Parts: structure tokens; C-alpha cells; sequence
């Protein structure tokens, strides 16, 4: 079983600028595996296993939690330290681009459908139930979870969208342009460790580290 | 993964 | 209107190693433009918004098509130009994991599931009409028609595979490791480019241009 | 983009 309540409280439970933003995310990282605790069974998981899914989603889970924090910010995001980033202040950073394919393609689409924290939990539930993370000692427990989780939000946004038909492939259909986004945040993290001026905190730097 | 493990523990 | 009968038909009517590999994009870049063509209501958007689509989703277009191609192949890969890539091969050519990605996160899960044409069709005509693209001139009318594919992909799989209420889910959760996958082989073109040991024909040397 | 306009211009 996977109740869509569960997850909303695991969600509620825990609620220049490259140096900012990378502090954010080290900090961040703390409150994730707090999360991860409170979202269903995977706790039951194995600790190896536990620890492959938390290293393959960590990314995606906290840009998608940022994205959502952001959708009453005109052109900018919010940190989870309280800090306001504006558009004009990552261009200024060299950082332009990537933060508006976050903007348009993440935090934008949230706002424009209003996505609820139900349903920001469960896609990040998926996220983290993610079966094509290397290394599994069962990817079909994995992949069974994942299918729980997205079997609820089906359900709750029939329930409690049912004029919108199309709202449960709208929110699967983010998370394509959040890999995507995931990816390129995690090049420029590199970057920044090999130039080396950019602070970068040890929860950070061990997530940097190989497998 | 000493943090990671750390904190997974509780 | 967007029936899956015409998406089939788009389907039916085109049907060292990395050089072969190479050779087998550039030949498939051909038909694609054929493809899409026969794909409802692309046809009529813009030209510049035609190419806008079709640069930012050919690779991803191409990926899934031989992937679907290669379920019956055992360990390998089935290339448009009739040969067989196996496992061996590329990891004894420098690109064994990202091989061994494409096997178990695409043509493994395509196997599993029985993945149909229709089925194929409609997930590429999704990738085909992506509204994130950049500098489009109408996004909406883009999201528009992804929404009438994947409304219509729905329907079918609930008529067609009544017994698996999570098919259409499963099959949409596919994308994001469609989209890293696509992602990194464009990396390893890039540097096969630079490296410049590689034939690389015109129609690949064109996509590898900057917008 | 000459090969790809050429292309879809038919
Ligand atoms: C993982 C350290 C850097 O992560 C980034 C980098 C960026 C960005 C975001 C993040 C980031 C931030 C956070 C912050 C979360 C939070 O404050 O709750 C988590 C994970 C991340 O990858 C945006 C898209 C805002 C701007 C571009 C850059 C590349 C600077
Ligand atoms: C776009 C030129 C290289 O594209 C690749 C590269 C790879 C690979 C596949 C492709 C590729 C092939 C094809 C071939 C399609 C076809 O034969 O129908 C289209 C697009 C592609 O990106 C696989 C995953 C097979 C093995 C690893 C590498 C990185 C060598």
C-alpha cells in the first residue's frame, strides 16, 4: 500500500550566488534523507539500496522541491535558506541559461497548473523509486514501489481534479525536463569543484564522489 | 559514503 | 484529432563499430524527416518551428526506434543499415556502459512490456512534439498537440490492454531515461567529432551545429 | 540548417 497522505506529510514534515545556491543544496541534503524516511517502505529497503537511490535521485529530488518553493517568485527562485534568486543575478553569474530552463520548464509549468504538494510529493516519491538506478539487489522491488506510488496519484488526481483528464500524463511529463535539468546542474557543480573558488560543503563533496 | 551511511543509520 | 492509426501507419511506412554506429544516424536522419512528416498536423506548423522540433528530439527519435527494432536481439543492437551490434563490441570499443544503459533501461523494458508500434509511435510523437523546445513561436499550439497524442495513446492502451491499468504510466516513464540517454550519446559524438578519428557524414555534422 | 530546410520543404 502507498496512501497519497503518507506522502504529503513526509512533504510538510520538512518545510555571489553559485556559493548561496551551493549551500542551499548541502543543506538540503540533510532534510532529504529525512524525507526519504517518511515516504513508505523505503526505509524496509536495504541499507545499500537505500543508500544507490538516494545517490542516484538526490538532484532531481531537490530541484523539484525548489521549483515548487519557487512558484509565487516572479523570474527567480527561493532557497531553502531563506534567499530570494533573481533571473537577472544568475545571468550576471554566468549561469543564465540553466536557470531559465528551470524557470520555463520547471517552475513556470507548476504555477501554470497549479501543482499541489500531494502531487509534487508523489512525483518525487517516483523519482526516488527509481529501478534503473545501477547496482539494485532487487530493481523489481524498486520498480513495484514506483508502481504504488503512481497508481495513488493517478487515483487522487481523478478524484480531486476530475475536469482535468490529462493533469496525471501533464505531471509524469516533467520529469523528463527535470532529468535533463538534473544533469546539467551536476556539470556545472563539477566546474565549480575544479576551478576550485566556489566553497562547496562535505554532504556536497561526497555526493561528488565515485561509486 | 560515511555521511550518507551516518545519517541512514538514524 | 490525432488518431493512433495514422501514428502506426508513420511507423510502418519507414520501416569499428561506432563508425557503423555513425553511419546508421546519419541514414535514419533521412527518413526521420519522413516520419515526422506523416506525423498529424506536424506538417502545418511553421517550417522554423518544423526545425526547431526536429533538432532538439532527433536523437531521442532515433534511440527509441532502434531500440524497439532490437527486442528480439539477444545482448545487442539491430542498426537500420542491417547489422547486429553486440554487447562485446562496444564495451571492446571504449562505449560499453552506455551500451549496456540502452539494453536494460530501453530495449530490456521494451521486451518486457511487449511494447507495441502503435505504442512506439505515440511515445516519438511526444518526444516529436516537445513544448520546451527553445525559440518556438507558439509553444501552445506544440503542448497542444502533445496533449491530443498522449489523450489518444490513453485510450488506446486502456482498449487494447484492459488487464494493465498502469501501462500508459509505464510506458510515459520511459522518456526521462530516453531524454539522459539521448543526452550522453551526444556527448560521445562530440568528442568522436573532436577526437576526429570517426567518419562523421553531413546530415549528423549539421545537427552537431550550434543553433 | 540547409540539408534539414531542404528536406522538409519537400
Ligand atoms: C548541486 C550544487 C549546484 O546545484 C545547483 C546549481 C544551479 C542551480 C540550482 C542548483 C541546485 C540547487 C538546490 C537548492 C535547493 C534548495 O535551496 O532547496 C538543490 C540542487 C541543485 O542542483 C540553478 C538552476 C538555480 C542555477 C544554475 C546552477 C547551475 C548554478
Ligand atoms: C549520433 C551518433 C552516435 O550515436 C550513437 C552512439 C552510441 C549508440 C547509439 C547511437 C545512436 C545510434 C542511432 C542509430 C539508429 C539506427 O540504426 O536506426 C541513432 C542515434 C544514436 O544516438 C549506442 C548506445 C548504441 C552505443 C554507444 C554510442 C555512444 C557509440
Amino acid at each position: 500500500d502507498m496512501p497519497v497522505e503518507r506522502i504529503l506529510e513526509a512533504e510538510l514534515a520538512v518545510e555571489d550566488p553559485v556559493t548561496n545556491i551551493c549551500q542551499a543544496a548541502d543543506k538540503q541534503l540533510f532534510t532529504l534523507v529525512e524525507w526519504a524516511k517518511r515516504i513508505p517502505h523505503f526505509s524496509e529497503l536495504p541499507l545499500d539500496d537505500q543508500v544507490i537511490l538516494l545517490r542516484a535521485g538526490w538532484n532531481e529530488l531537490l530541484i523539484a522541491s525548489f521549483s515548487h518553493r519557487s512558484i509565487a517568485v516572479k523570474d527567480g527562485i527561493l532557497l531553502a535558506t531563506g534567499l530570494h534568486v533573481h533571473r537577472n543575478s544568475a545571468h550576471s553569474a554566468g549561469v543564465g541559461a540553466i536557470f531559465d530552463r528551470v524557470l520555463t520548464e520547471l517552475v513556470s509549468k507548476m504555477r501554470d497548473m497549479q501543482m499541489d504538494k500531494t502531487e509534487l510529493g508523489c512525483l518525487r516519491a517516483i523519482v526516488l523509486f527509481n529501478p534503473d538506478s545501477k547496482g539494485l539487489s532487487n530493481p523489481a522491488e524498486v520498480e513495484a514501489l514506483r508502481e504504488k506510488v503512481y497508481a495513488s496519484l493517478e487515483a487522487y488526481c481523478k478524484h480531486k481534479y476530475p475536469e482535468q483528464p490529462g493533469r496525471f500524463a501533464k505531471l509524469l511529463l516533467r520529469l523528463p525536463a527535470l532529468r535533463s535539468i538534473g544533469l546539467k546542474c551536476l556539470e556545472h557543480l563539477f566546474f565549480f569543484k575544479l576551478i576550485g573558488d566556489t566553497p562547496i560543503d562535505t554532504f556536497l563533496m561526497e555526493m561528488l564522489e565515485a561509486p | 559514503h560515511k555521511i550518507l551511511h551516518r545519517l541512514l543509520q538514524d
